[PDB]
RNA sequence: UCCCAAAAUGUAACGGAGGCGCCCAAAGGUCACCUCAAGACGGUUGGAAAUCGUCUGUAGAGCGCAAAGGUAGAAGGUGG
RNA sequence: CACCCCCGUGCCCAUAGCACUGUGGAACCACCCCACCCCAUGCCGAACUGGGUCGUGAAACACAGCAGCGCCAAUGAUACUCGGACCGCAGGGUCCCGGAAAAGUCGGUCAGCGCGGGGGUU
């Protein structure tokens, strides 16, 4: 969710994935296919939903942590400088990236644990399976 | 006044216990020291005197006030402030004091019983943690100040503690069996 | 896998379903360019612990091994492949996957067993006889049973490159 | 007065004019006096025939041709392989 | 340890100098009062105490210094420089020194 | 002094961070010499660190203050 | 550069470094020995230093083996991009044309090159 301590601010830019593996920590995983900002509350909205579906196992890996502070409008003005260090924290995701990947539970019993998680995401994803063997 | 039996009792008896391709290679005694880390709990630009004066009349040498590492940790700590003391012995004065210890030091210790075994400086070097200085052939309460303690270091070319222990004791040393 | 071409220029393939790999050892690092589909259907099975027929256009069957494959992101599709020609008595080192069999005594119990490390690497495989898999006991494993390299029975010879006390599978607790 | 701080913390006004760089590159017919490199630390160390200002700068003692030498980085050297 | 010889050696300027440096391995009793020229790793003169010593080795001190200054002459050298080492310009070494620092 | 500044320089904003209006008869000139942080094992008031000791040790320390570059063959640490 | 090795001093300055192992001794080196004073360790001649064997090669060193770690490091394909030409409301993305990494893989090596002095080939 929210980081523990840091610097305080940032900026904005994009270009395709870079460190989003594939299989690892599980057999089934969910992959993001579009450039976006993933709100930390948009992850909970995913995890939590996923939990419910899984009556146990917790074999859910969320490997897209919010390494980013965004700001906002103190109400209107414009005559002041940097604003709202605290609007919210997001975690820039890029295509091919892997935010989710369950483990242990049946295909179907997974093709749903994701589907749902998809429904609260600002981007389109697609489920991936195996044959992932680069580095280890 | 020692050294022959040093070699002898040790060296020979060593090969006659070991098998050293040389006389040089056998473990020896590099140096014996005395750290006097007093003060800190006792800021006595007075007591500092008790130390050296004494330490010196017991080792026959002027030691160095191993001042503060400039460390100023939360508690009582600061820049480089006199806190402890260093007194390095080696060879003559080493041996001259050394023998005292093996003869009168520990031997003359009420409550004394010998000395723990368990290897120290796995570097074949022995460590000696002393305390009450009230067991010295040179310390006098009827001509001192207050009363303190001290630590002495055993330095030896002793490669392994195996060889260490041996040498250690051969030259003379009380082990609590 | 009848790969035929092998030039720096791939216009003649990039449009036409054809992957593009390279092979070698220390002698010949022949430029290459095999067919999409084929490799695609191929590597699936033999994976990287499977040497296959490499008769390049002209006919010169060669023995190699799937070393490293780098596929496109966004599109699960593979783009490049490295074939490290087989050997005879020694290749280098290989990647062999860990597998389980038989229900574990932790599953029905109250928890689920987890495979801390999917594919495992052992020192020296042994060209000609390199484990195209690795089934492992799990049953015994209860509520916190971790298995490691110092356990897994190896195929007569093969030595474990992976540090021993390293857990390959444990049976994770419930919830 | 009151009972708060003097100036409002968390500001951003100001920075500095600043400079530094390389005044004479490799192959330039340096000269007596010419400055060839302004730097902060010892990025480039006064090679052969180069003096070194107090501000880690570098200059020519004589005339000749500017020359650069980079030994695996870490230590750099500007020299002067005069023509004459 | 090796800091010392590199401290002296370094400070001892090379080409900016033009002059020549005279070493000395008087840590042992087998000195070498060597003389080398800046660039080319070439030793010109040289006057140890290797060819015998007549018993003197800490003693042959100035013998070699005088044996050297004298030496150079058969090369003709006006300017040289003492690239001593860890050796802190004391006696055994000041020997070769003063000795040569006049034998020439 | 950092970042913004788009690998030369330069480059704005009520853009993002932080310091200065000093200090040092020596914290200087020169000449000698030493070399760090830290962990581990073993040792006395000690017992968390700290003092002593022994291994490891590009220095992960230091450099009077803010940062950056720089630096151990010392700009780091003592004495004449 | 007759063959060798040893000592000093360079270039080079990790593909020349480490570690593990073996080789060397009385030519050289070192340890070792004593050291009142020359000069000296804010205490210790441990280190600087003065006077010298024997003994040793153990340590330090030199050399040689080894590549387990370091360090070096392809090719191929990719990232990215100068230039040209397009797409999507936008985040962003593409084609043609050159340039072209980093990481990883193959594999590479435990240097190589000088000057001078010493002692050997009984
Ligand atoms: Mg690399
Ligand atoms: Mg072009
Ligand atoms: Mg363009
Ligand atoms: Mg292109």
């Amino acid at each position: 969710k929210r980081t523990k301590f840091r610097k305080q601010f940032r900026g904005r830019m994009t270009g395709d994935a870079k460190g989003g593996d594939y299989v690892a920590f599980g057999d089934y995983g969910l992959i993001a296919m579009e450039p976006a900002w993933i709100k930390s509350n948009q992850i909970e909205a995913c995890r939590i939903v996923m939990s419910r579906h899984f009556r146990r196992g917790g074999k859910i890996y969320i490997r897209i942590f919010p390494d980013k502070p965004v700001t906002k409008k103190p109400a209107e003005t414009r005559m002041g400088k940097g604003k709202g260090a605290v609007e919210y924290w997001v975690s820039v995701v890029k295509p091919g990236r892997v935010m989710f990947e369950v483990a242990g539970v049946t295909e179907e019993q997974a093709k749903e644990a994701f589907r749902l998680a998809g429904h609260k995401l600002p981007i389109q994803t697609k489920m991936v399976k195996r044959e992932v063997y680069d580095e280890a | 006044q020692l050294k022959t039996k040093y070699n002898d009792q040790v060296r020979p008896a060593l090969m006659q216990q070991f098998g050293y391709s040389s006389v040089m290679a056998v473990p020896r005694i590099e140096k014996i020291v005395v750290n006097e880390g007093l003060g800190s709990s006792k800021e006595d630009s007075k007591a500092i005197d008790k130390a050296a004066k004494e330490l010196a009349l017991i080792t026959l040498q002027k030691p160095i006030i191993t001042k503060a590492k400039k460390s100023i940790s939360n508690f009582k700590l600061r820049q480089g402030m006199p806190v402890g003391i260093k007194v390095t012995l080696r060879g003559e004065r080493m041996y001259v004091f050394l023998e005292k210890l093996i003869n009168i030091g520990l031997p003359r210790i009420r409550d004394f019983r010998g000395i723990n075994p368990n290897a120290f400086d796995g570097r074949g070097n022995y460590n000696l943690g002393i305390k009450e200085q009230l067991i010295f052939p040179e310390i006098t309460y009827d001509m001192v100040d207050k009363t303190r303690g001290m630590d002495i270091t055993i330095v030896t070319t002793a490669k392994t503690d195996e060889e260490a222990r041996a040498l250690l004791q051969s030259m003379g040393l009380p082990f609590r069996k | 896998m009848e790969l035929t071409a092998k030039p720096r220029t791939p216009k003649q393939k990039l449009d036409e379903s054809m992957i593009a790999a390279v092979a070698y050892n220390k002698e010949n690092n022949v430029s290459f360019a095999l067919d999409r589909k084929a490799f695609d259907r191929a590597f699936r099975q033999q994976s990287t612990t499977g040497l296959f027929d490499i008769t390049v256009e002209g006919g010169e069957t060669f023995p190699a091994l799937v070393k490293a494959v780098q596929m496109d992101k966004r599109k699960r599709a593979p783009i490049h492949v490295d074939f490290y020609m087989v050997t005879y008595g020694e290749p280098v080192e290989v990647s062999v996957p860990v597998h389980t069999t038989g229900r574990s005594q932790g599953e029905v119990q109250g928890g689920l067993v987890d495979i801390v490390v999917h594919n495992l690497q052992i020192v020296a495989p042994g060209p000609r006889r390199i484990p195209q898999e690795l089934v492992v006991d799990v049953t015994k494993m209860n509520i916190g049973d971790h298995i490691t390299a110092g356990d897994i029975k190896l195929p007569e010879g093969c030595t474990l490159a992976a540090d021993p006390e390293l857990t390959v599978v444990s049976v994770l607790p419930p919830r | 007065a009151h009972k708060k701080g003097v100036g409002s913390s968390k500001n951003g006004r100001d920075s500095n004019p600043k400079y530094l760089g390389v005044k004479k590159f490799g192959g330039e017919v340096v000269k007596a006096g010419n400055i060839l490199v302004r730097q902060r630390g010892t990025k480039f160390k006064a090679g052969q025939g180069v003096g070194m200002g107090r501000d880690h700068t570098l200059f020519a003692l004589s005339d000749g041709k500017v020359v650069f030498i980079n030994k695996g980085k870490g230590a750099r050297f500007i020299s002067i392989e005069a023509a004459q | 340890r090796r800091k010392l010889r590199t401290r002296r050696k370094v400070r001892t300027t090379t080409a900016a100098s033009g002059r020549l440096r005279l070493s000395v391995y008087r840590s042992s009793k087998h000195i070498y009062a060597q003389i080398i020229d800046d660039s080319r790793g070439q030793t010109l003169a040289a006057a140890s105490s290797a060819a015998l010593k007549s018993g003197n080795k800490t003693d042959t001190a100035a013998a070699v210094g005088k044996a050297l200054a004298a030496a150079a002459a058969e090369k003709g050298i006006k300017q040289v420089v003492f690239d001593r080492g860890s050796y802190k310009y004391h006696g055994r070494v000041k020997a070769l020194a003063d000795a040569a620092r006049e034998g020439g």
